[PDB]
């Protein structure tokens, strides 16, 4: 998949079909982070860097910073 | 336009000459 | 006008079927069987829960105030708490500015009568605004 | 080891320089005169009355 | 295992590079990123 | 050279990496400055400078 | 083993690089520097007023005049120059006094 | 008698003339791609190589159009 | 004999500031020393996060510099020329008046060449002050 | 005009002025100080390198006899084409 | 482009065969070879 | 590279370790089977 | 007059120090042709044909740090002056030319006299030699002029389009709430498309112009190289 | 004597000239498609890769036409 | 009567006219690369040799544009 | 009435018009080399002779360009 121009790398298969069919999948040994692993969304279960901090919260934080940058002089103007 | 100007061309070109004679060796090594 | 509506409905149906949430699918099936609206029911449930949790919010507020005043909050202070406090301060500042703008009901400070800018007010193209 | 130490010191110096340039250094020849120098002459003769 | 780096590659694929022979090939047929 | 790295699948994943967290904060700043300019520079109480015809850059550069 | 880039210090490597690796380029660069400082190192006051200021020349304070005034005051004070000399004024001191009494 | 006149509006005329140079450049670029399509259909095995040469030609041809456009800005902003 | 031409002539011990240097190298190496971080002529790396972090920071500091140091000069010139031609005359105004004038300057900047020209061209019959107001 | 103004260096800090006469004279003083000592004979290549080219250029300037007028290099105003003075 | 090999003494044509602006400057006109630039170029 | 141990592994490094680690064959098989199923469903 | 200023690379210098205190491989180069001049084996040159590699790499690094990063708004191309680029190209081109001339091999210039003995020497071949000698200097001038003009035009266009986009976005976004919202949406989508297209075009053109800038110098060098065959 | 004159309507003239720059752009685009048909007719299996390149050529040619059009509208509003 | 007039904005017109010469140079370059792309597909083994000749034409074709560009500056800055 | 006027700025227009003549020279050179590339692929064994003839054609076109520049410089100065 892509996010703007950034494309998610994909691992090339190395096993042939015959050898691949003989592989037994045991997700019990997999880490909890990667279970029901999906190439199209591998980070769905990945933990958040900060608990309770959503992406929308950061977006709103940036918007608030912009609003401050544009409106602070309106409330606390300073002379030349 | 300053890009077509010459009233301070020497000082302006000192940047390139410094890069060539002093910074290129550091990048080289 | 009709083909577009059918296409939008089909896309929404595909997306609704795509989700693999057991609770959401179960609620959707139950409401479809009963012919009711799931989203409205969820809204009413949330409003009822909030109505029943008001005094819980009050108690939590007092407990948090005691926790902060006691100094226990700063004893275990970490970088994450610093990040949250910075977010909190930013929201406080922006809210203060918005409150001032609304309080004076004008983006810019009003012009005093003795200011030389009064002419601009006199020369408004549309006095109504 | 040598390069790591040298680059650490260079990084500190460049950080200080960047801060000073982009947040403290005023631009020369300001219209109001409130910030920055307007230029001045140097290498002026001194103690050479015969020069004039 | 650790998070340490390894022999640098330069963002190159060794199965098609001009010096691919210098990189050993494993059983799976993938040339190594290093000697 | 755009070879690899963490790539969030959607908006909600931007919080799974500090670098993308900073990126989304910056994007929020970028996009939210425009509405701020809309509100500030299209305000009812905004008034043109009475002395705007006293001087302008057009006469200066001319 | 010995290598210029790895064993020599930075100034030594710089001299070696620009003397035994790129000497002609260095010579041309020095020539061009000399030319630039010999023919492109002057700016008249009018040129400075036209293009020498970011937002425009602030005629309301004329910093060029103040700069020249400081320059000339410093020169006169340090060099002990008698600006009342006839060559500067074109007239004798007595004529200067007569003019001062007249005006 | 000696009379000196300075017409301001002439800079528009010169600016428009320079824009005409883009007619050749735009046409020239289309010529390159036209040959590219007629060449890829004659030897598709080299399509990637041809596409590379086509792009190089596009820039060189495009570079000239920028020269004219620069003059347009110079006179339009002076 | 006075100074050595060889880099081997050490001036400090091998353990001088080892810890801070190791921390700095850890900062440098974690994201850059990777297979996917293939640079194009040392200037364009392959790690996406490097772009995502560096572009906003560069833009932020450049914009701060431009706003607080460069455009400020134009704003001050406009205020001075339009309100007396002297700094003291501008300072005679209040902070709110200066704010209004500076925001009008921002309006003019935003309009540029794509906007109404009455902002700098005085229509005939206008009662507002002309260019010779202070002359 | 405004778009053209965006192509200027953004980190100008200080400007210094100096007359050509003053620093040329100072350079001549330094050159004389370093070439004066007896242990540098006049026939040395270093001394000739220091002096001969300058002497040749100055002689060429003095010998010059031009029918046209060359305006002063360091006038106050050199932007008026119809006023060489 | 390619390497240059100087001609042998026997591969050099005689001077009399060279042509000037108008014609060959043979006997009774050899001293005019000095002044004819085109003859020198052809030689 | 002991000085890097404090930094640990990020999401991308954990993904790479999981995919190319000792469980690489299982992950490859699962991913290929899932992709084949999705392709078949699409057709 | 002595002006003290600084380049706009201090942060990039800091990043170079931080990320290159340890070695890293380089496999992608803008101008790779400076390393592979000879393609047929057993051919070798006694001239220092590989002397231009270091200068090429450094010039690529410098111009890439400046031009590519200039797409970021408010980033300054400190060296963007016509005569400064002229000085740079003069240095490089004339240095290589004087390296060839100091060799004191006049036969090296035999190829300047274009044509064969059949063509008239004075009226055809000599004029062609004059034109080619002029064309060398014209190639130098064209290189520097192209490098200057490409950047100047690209950035002028970017500034103008960004100004227009700012104007329409700020002073006409209210149309979203009005009955003519569709027109504004169409215009906004077109502006976004144009923004993306311009950025991609500039990114590609900067690298391509650097490639051409180095290729002109390499062509100058190659025009006077002679290869011997091993036996 | 010093006389300064400001002619208003000249901006119409300059704008019209820039419009002529679209003649080559329109012709160039038509050339690309004409060549595309021949390539498709002489190599019918490559009906998509050729189409993509034709679109790419059109985009670049359109870009040149848009650079000129910016001046055409800008002078018309100057 | 003898009247001398000096119109001070005419150099813009001459500069634009000289800039128009760039259309032919751009078109010629596009023609060269169009022939190159359609010629490589015919004799790919000699691709490299053709490219060298193509650049030579560009070197001998871009130079002419410089003369016209040179005149523009000599009149734009005078 | 008899009125004699001498406009000092009309030589710029003439210089620009003469410079337009180079558009044909540039295009002619492009045509020469475009055919040269095609011919070389057709019969590569005659590359040198074709190159010689192409140079001859370029010279003649360049000679015409010199004549146009001569008129341009004369009017520009005189
Ligand atoms: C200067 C001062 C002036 C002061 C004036 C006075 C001020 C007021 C004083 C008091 C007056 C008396 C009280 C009046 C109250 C009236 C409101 C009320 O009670 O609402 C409850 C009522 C629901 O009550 P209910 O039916 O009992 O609910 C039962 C359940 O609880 C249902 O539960 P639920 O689970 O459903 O809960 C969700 C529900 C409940 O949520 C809410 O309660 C919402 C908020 C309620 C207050 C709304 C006030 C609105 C007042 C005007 C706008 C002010 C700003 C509002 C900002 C809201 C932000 C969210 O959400 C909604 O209501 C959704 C509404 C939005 C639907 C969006 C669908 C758009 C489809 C478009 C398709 C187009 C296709 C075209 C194809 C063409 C092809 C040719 O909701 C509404 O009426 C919603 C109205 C929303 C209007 C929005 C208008 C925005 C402006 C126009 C759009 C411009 C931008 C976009 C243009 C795009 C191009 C076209
Ligand atoms: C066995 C003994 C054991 C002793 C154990 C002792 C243990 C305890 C520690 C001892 C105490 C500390 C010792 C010093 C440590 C220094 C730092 C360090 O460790 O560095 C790493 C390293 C440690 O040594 P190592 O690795 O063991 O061995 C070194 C290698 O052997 C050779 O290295 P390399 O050749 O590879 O590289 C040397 C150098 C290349 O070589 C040079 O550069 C040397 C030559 C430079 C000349 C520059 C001036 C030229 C002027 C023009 C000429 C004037 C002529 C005048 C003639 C007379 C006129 C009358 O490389 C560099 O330039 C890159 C490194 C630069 C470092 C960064 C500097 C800035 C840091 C700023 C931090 C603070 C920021 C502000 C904070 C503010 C807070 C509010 O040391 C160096 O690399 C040495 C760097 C020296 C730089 C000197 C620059 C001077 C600039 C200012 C001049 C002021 C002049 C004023 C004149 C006024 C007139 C009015
Ligand atoms: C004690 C030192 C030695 C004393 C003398 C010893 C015995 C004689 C030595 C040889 C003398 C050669 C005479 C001329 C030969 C023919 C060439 C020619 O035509 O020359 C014209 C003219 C000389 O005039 P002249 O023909 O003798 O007759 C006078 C005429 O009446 C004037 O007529 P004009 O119309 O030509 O006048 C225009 C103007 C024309 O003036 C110019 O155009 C000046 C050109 C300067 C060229 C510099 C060459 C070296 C460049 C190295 C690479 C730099 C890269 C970029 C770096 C940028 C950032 C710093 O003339 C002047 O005012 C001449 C003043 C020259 C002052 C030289 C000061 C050099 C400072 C170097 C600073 C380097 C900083 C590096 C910092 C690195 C830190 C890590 O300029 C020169 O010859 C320039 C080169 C002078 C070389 C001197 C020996 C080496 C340097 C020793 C001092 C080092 C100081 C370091 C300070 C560090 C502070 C941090
Ligand atoms: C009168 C007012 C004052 C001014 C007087 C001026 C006199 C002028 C005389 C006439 C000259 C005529 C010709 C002028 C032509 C100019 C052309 C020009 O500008 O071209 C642009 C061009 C721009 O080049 P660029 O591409 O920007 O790169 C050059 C950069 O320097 C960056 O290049 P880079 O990074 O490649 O360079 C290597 C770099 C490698 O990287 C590093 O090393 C990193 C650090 C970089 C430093 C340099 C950047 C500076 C950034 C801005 C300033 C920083 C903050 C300063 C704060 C000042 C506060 C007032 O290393 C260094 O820079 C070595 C020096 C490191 C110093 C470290 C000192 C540590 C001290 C620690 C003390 C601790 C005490 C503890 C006590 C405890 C007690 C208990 O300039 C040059 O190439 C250099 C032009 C210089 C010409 C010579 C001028 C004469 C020397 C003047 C020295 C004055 C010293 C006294 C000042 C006192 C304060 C007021
Ligand atoms: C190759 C290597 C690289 C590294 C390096 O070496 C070479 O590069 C070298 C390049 C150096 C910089 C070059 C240039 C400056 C600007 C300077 O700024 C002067 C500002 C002052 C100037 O004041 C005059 O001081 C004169 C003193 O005699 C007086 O006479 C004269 O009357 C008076 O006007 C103060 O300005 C006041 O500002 C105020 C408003 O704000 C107001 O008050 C008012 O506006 C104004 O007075 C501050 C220092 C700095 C950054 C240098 C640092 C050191 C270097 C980085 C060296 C470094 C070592
Ligand atoms: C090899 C190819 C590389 C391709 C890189 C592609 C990057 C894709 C970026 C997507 C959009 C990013 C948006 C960032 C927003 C930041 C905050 C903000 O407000 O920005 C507004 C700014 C400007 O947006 P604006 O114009 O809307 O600003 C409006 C502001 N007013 C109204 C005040 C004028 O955003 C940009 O300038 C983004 C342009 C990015 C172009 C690509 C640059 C690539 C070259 C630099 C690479 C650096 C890598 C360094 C790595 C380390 C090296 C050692
Ligand atoms: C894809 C869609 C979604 C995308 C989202 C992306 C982010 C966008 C976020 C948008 C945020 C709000 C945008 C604000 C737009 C401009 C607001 C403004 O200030 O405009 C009002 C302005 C008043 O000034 P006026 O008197 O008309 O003339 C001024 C001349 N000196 O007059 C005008 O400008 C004329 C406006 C006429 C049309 C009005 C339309 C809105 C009507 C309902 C508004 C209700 C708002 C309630 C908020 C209450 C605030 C206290
Ligand atoms: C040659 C001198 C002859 C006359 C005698 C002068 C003696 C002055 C008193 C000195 C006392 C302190 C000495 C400390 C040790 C100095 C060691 C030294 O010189 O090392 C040079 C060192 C750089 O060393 P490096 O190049 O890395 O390798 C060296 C090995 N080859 O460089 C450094 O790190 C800098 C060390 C500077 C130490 C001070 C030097 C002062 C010299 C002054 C000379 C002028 C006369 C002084 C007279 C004083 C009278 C009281």
């Amino acid at each position: 998949y892509n996010m703007l121009v950034f494309r998610d790398p994909k691992r090339r298969p190395q096993l042939s079909e015959e050898e691949r069919a003989k592989v037994v999948v045991n997700q019990a040994e997999w880490p909890e982070e990667f279970k029901d692993f999906d190439p199209d969304d591998p980070y769905k279960n990945s933990p958040e860097i900060i608990k309770g901090m959503s992406s929308w919260n950061l977006f709103l934080w940036g918007v608030e910073c912009a609003f401050i940058y544009q409106f602070y002089e309106l409330v606390f103007p300073k002379s030349i | 336009l300053e890009p077509m100007s010459t009233w301070y061309l020497a000082s302006w070109a000192m940047v390139w000459y410094y890069a060539f004679f002093f910074w290129m060796p550091m990048v080289w090594t | 006008l009709c083909n577009a509506a059918s296409k939008v409905q089909a896309r929404s149906a595909k997306k609704l079927a795509a989700l693999t949430d057991a609770g959401i699918q179960k609620t959707i099936s139950e409401h479809n069987a009963n012919g009711t609206d799931a989203a409205v029911s969820s809204t009413k449930r949330y409003l009822a829960e909030q109505r029943q949790l008001f005094h819980y919010r009050v108690v939590r507020f007092f407990d948090e105030c005691h926790y902060i005043i006691s100094g226990e909050y700063f004893a275990q202070y970490t970088k994450v708490n610093l990040i949250w406090d910075l977010r909190f301060l930013t929201k406080l500042v922006v809210l203060f500015l918005i409150g001032t703008v609304l309080g004076r009901q004008s983006i810019f400070p009003p012009i005093d009568p003795d200011s030389p800018l009064v002419e601009a007010l006199v020369t408004k193209v549309n006095p109504n605004y | 080891e040598i390069q790591s130490r040298k680059k650490y010191f260079q990084t500190l110096g460049y950080l200080v320089a960047f801060i000073y340039l982009y947040f403290l250094m005023p631009k020369e020849k300001s219209f109001s005169g409130l910030s920055g120098p307007d230029g001045h002459w140097i290498m002026l003769p001194k103690g050479r009355p015969e020069l004039f | 295992v650790g998070n340490g780096p390894t022999f640098s590659t330069g963002g190159e694929c060794m199965n098609t590079c001009d010096i691919q022979n210098a990189f050993p090939m494993n059983d799976r047929g993938v040339r190594s990123s290093s000697p | 050279m755009l070879l690899g790295g963490f790539v969030p699948r959607r908006f909600s994943q931007f919080n799974r990496d500090p670098c993308w967290m900073f990126f989304i904060f910056s994007v929020g700043f970028w996009l939210g400055e425009y509405p701020a300019m809309m509100i500030k520079y299209n305000a009812r109480d905004l008034v043109y400078d009475p002395h705007r015809y006293v001087w302008s850059h057009h006469d200066d550069h001319h | 083993v010995y290598t210029r880039w790895k064993c020599d210090r930075l100034p030594v490597f710089q001299l070696k690089l620009f003397t035994q690796e790129y000497p002609m380029h260095a010579a041309v660069g020095i020539f061009t520097i000399i030319f630039l400082w010999k023919h492109m190192s002057h700016c008249s006051e009018e040129t400075e007023r036209k293009y020498g200021w970011w937002a425009g020349y602030p005629y309301w304070r004329d910093p060029i005049a103040r700069r020249n005034e400081t320059k000339y005051k410093q020169m006169i004070i340090n060099n002990d120059v008698d600006i009342t000399h006839p060559k500067w004024t074109g007239c004798s001191v007595e004529q200067l006094e007569e003019l001062s009494r007249v005006v | 008698s000696t009379v000196a006149i300075s017409v301001q509006g002439l800079h528009y005329v010169g600016t428009g003339l320079a824009a005409i140079a883009l007619a050749g450049v735009g046409l020239g670029i289309g010529t390159i791609f036209g040959n590219l399509l007629v060449a890829c259909a004659r030897q598709p095995n080299l399509t990637k190589m041809l596409f590379n040469y086509a792009i190089l030609g596009f820039a060189l041809t495009e570079a000239i159009g920028l020269f004219a456009l620069m003059l347009a800005f110079l006179m339009l902003f002076s | 004999v006075l100074f050595s031409t060889y880099r081997s002539s050490r001036l400090v011990s091998k353990e001088f500031l080892h810890g801070p240097v190791m921390r700095f190298r850890a900062l440098g190496e974690y994201y850059f020393q990777r297979a996917w971080n293939g640079t194009l002529n040392w200037a364009l790396p392959g790690e996406y996060r490097l772009y995502a972090v560096m572009i906003p920071f560069i833009y932020f500091y450049h914009r701060w510099h431009n706003d607080h140091t460069l455009d400020r000069d134009h704003v001050e010139k406009a205020m001075i020329m339009r309100w007396g031609g002297t700094l003291e005359d501008v300072r005679k105004l209040s902070a709110k008046d200066q704010l209004r004038v500076r925001c009008f300057t921002d309006i003019e900047k935003l309009y540029s060449a794509y906007g109404p020209k009455d902002t700098y061209l005085q229509p005939p019959g206008d009662t507002l002050p002309g260019k010779d107001f202070y002359r | 005009s405004n778009p053209a103004d965006h192509f200027r260096p953004n980190l100008k800090a200080l400007t210094l002025y100096a007359e050509r006469q003053h620093y040329v004279d100072r350079w001549l003083h330094v050159k004389e100080r370093w070439l004066a000592p007896w242990y540098l004979p006049w026939w040395s290549p270093l001394f000739q390198l220091g002096t001969w080219y300058s002497q040749r250029s100055r002689n060429l300037f003095l010998v010059e006899n031009h029918l046209s007028y060359r305006p002063y290099k360091f006038r106050r105003n050199d932007e008026d084409r119809n006023n060489p003075y | 482009g390619e390497l240059f090999v100087r001609p042998k003494l026997e591969e050099i044509p005689p001077a009399d065969q060279c042509r000037g602006f108008f014609g060959p400057l043979n006997d009774s006109l050899k001293f005019l070879r000095l002044l004819d630039i085109k003859w020198m170029m052809n030689r | 590279y002991d000085h890097l141990a404090s930094w640990g592994k990020d999401a991308f490094l954990r993904r790479l370790e999981f995919e190319n680690g000792p469980l690489r064959d299982q992950v490859e098989a699962h991913t290929q089977r899932l992709l084949a199923e999705r392709a078949a469903i699409a057709k | 007059m002595f002006l003290f200023f600084f380049c706009d690379l201090f942060w990039l210098r800091l990043l170079l120090c931080m990320y290159y205190c340890v070695w890293s491989r380089l496999c992608f180069i803008v101008y790779f042709n400076c390393l592979m001049l000879i393609f047929d084996f057993l051919l070798f040159c006694l001239f220092d044909l590989y002397l231009f590699v270091g200068l090429c790499l450094f010039l690529l690094l410098w111009f890439m740090l400046f031009n590519l990063y200039s797409l970021i708004l408010y980033y300054c191309i400190t060296y963007l002056n016509l005569y400064l680029l002229f000085c740079i190209v003069f240095l490089l081109y004339i240095a290589f030319l004087f390296l060839f001339c100091f060799l004191c091999d006049f036969f090296l210039f035999n190829n300047l006299l274009v044509g064969d003995s059949f063509m008239d020497v004075f009226f055809i071949r000599f004029l062609l030699c004059f034109l080619e000698c002029f064309s060398l200097l014209c190639r130098c001038l064209s290189t520097f002029l192209r490098l200057f003009c490409n950047l100047l035009s690209s950035h002028f266009l970017l500034l103008m389009f960004f100004d227009f986009f700012y104007f329409i976005f700020v002073f006409f976004f209210y149309g979203v709430f009005c009955y003519w919202f569709i027109l504004f949406i169409f215009v906004f989508c077109f502006c976004l498309l144009f923004y993306v297209f311009l950025y991609l075009l500039d990114l590609f053109a900067a690298i391509l112009q650097l490639f051409i800038f180095c290729n002109m110098i390499l062509q100058l060098i190659m025009d006077f190289l002679l290869f011997l065959l091993f036996v």
